[PDB]
């Protein structure tokens, strides 16, 4: 299952 | 000049929170990252005793007199179109959301010696008057070799205060249902939300939320196994209603954060 960042 | 008081490596990231290198101050050898700023990008802008820089700057001149779990700002300079800021880099090191994806989840006694740095650190800027409003696993680096761990990236933060903020540029999948449904929150409610947020993605491997429905509707599912001692602080933070969570005191009084490791315990056991 994916993991991924997240901007900000 | 900073051309020449520091040595420039190569670039280390960029994003949202500026390009940032690697580097070397001059003088003593000292590893330092050095991050760069568009003065276009830059929302909120504040002051200093008398000079109109970024609001980063500011939040970072009050958190970094001391030790504590926060890199620390060494300098700063101002240019025609940016601003470049001098960080104090730990070396080796390596931020939380990579070590989480090589590693996975979290041995149990490992996240409470994390999340209780955290927790020390937000503690530590609330103190200083400061809310980071960008609490995550991204923004988070570790020193392996001395198992410390040091918060990172205070562009999106604000002056601590006790009114609602209703302005909000953070990591959305770290941000409060009452954010989500109303864009009003409150400091250290939403400080707590998140880092219920983290938890679980230490002792899990990820984020519980991705869409804006999960996170209002205020269901944790557990896809890995965690004590019921972590699951309940787990819930306890991620509450719905903003006055059932946890004051950071409760969070460091539960009998899940008992009998943490040292911080050099942390490195010689799980880091080393
Ligand atoms: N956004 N990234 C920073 O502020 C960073 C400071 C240091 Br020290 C490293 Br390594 S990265």
């Amino acid at each position: 299952r994916k993991r991924r960042r997240h901007p900000s | 000049p900073l051309e020449s008081q520091y040595q420039v490596g190569p670039l280390l990231g960029s994003g949202g929170f500026g390009s940032v290198y690697s580097g070397i101050r001059v003088s003593d050898n000292l590893p330092v990252a050095i991050k760069h700023v568009e003065k276009d990008r830059i929302s909120d802008w504040g002051e200093l005793p008398n000079t109109r820089v970024p609001m980063e700057v500011v939040l970072l001149k009050k958190v970094s007199s001391g030790f504590s779990g926060v890199i620390r700002l060494l300098d700063w300079f101002e240019r025609p179109d940016s601003f470049v800021l001098i960080l104090e880099r730990p070396e080796p090191v390596q931020d939380l959301f990579d070590f989480i994806t090589e590693r996975g989840a979290l041995q149990e006694e490992l996240a409470r010696s994390f999340f209780w740095q955290v927790l020390e650190a937000v503690r530590h800027c609330h103190n200083c008057g400061v809310l980071h409003r960008d609490i995550k696993d991204e923004n988070i680096l570790i020193d392996l070799n001395r198992g410390e761990l040091k918060l990172i990236d205070f562009g999106s933060g604000a002056l601590l205060k006790d009114t609602v903020y209703t302005d909000f540029d953070g990591t959305r999948v770290y941000s409060p249902p009452e954010w989500i449904r109303y864009h009003r929150y409150h400091g250290r409610s939403a400080a707590v939300w998140s880092l219920g947020i983290l938890l679980y993605d230490m002792v899990c491997g990820d984020i519980p939320f991705e869409h804006d429905e999960e996170i209002i509707g205020g269901q944790v599912f557990f896809r890995q196994r965690v004590s019921s001692e972590c699951q309940h602080l787990i819930r306890w933070c991620l509450a719905l209603r903003p006055s059932d969570r946890p004051t950071f005191e409760e969070i460091q009084n539960h009998p899940w954060m008992q009998d943490v490791l040292l911080p050099q315990e942390t490195a010689e056991i799980h880091l080393h």
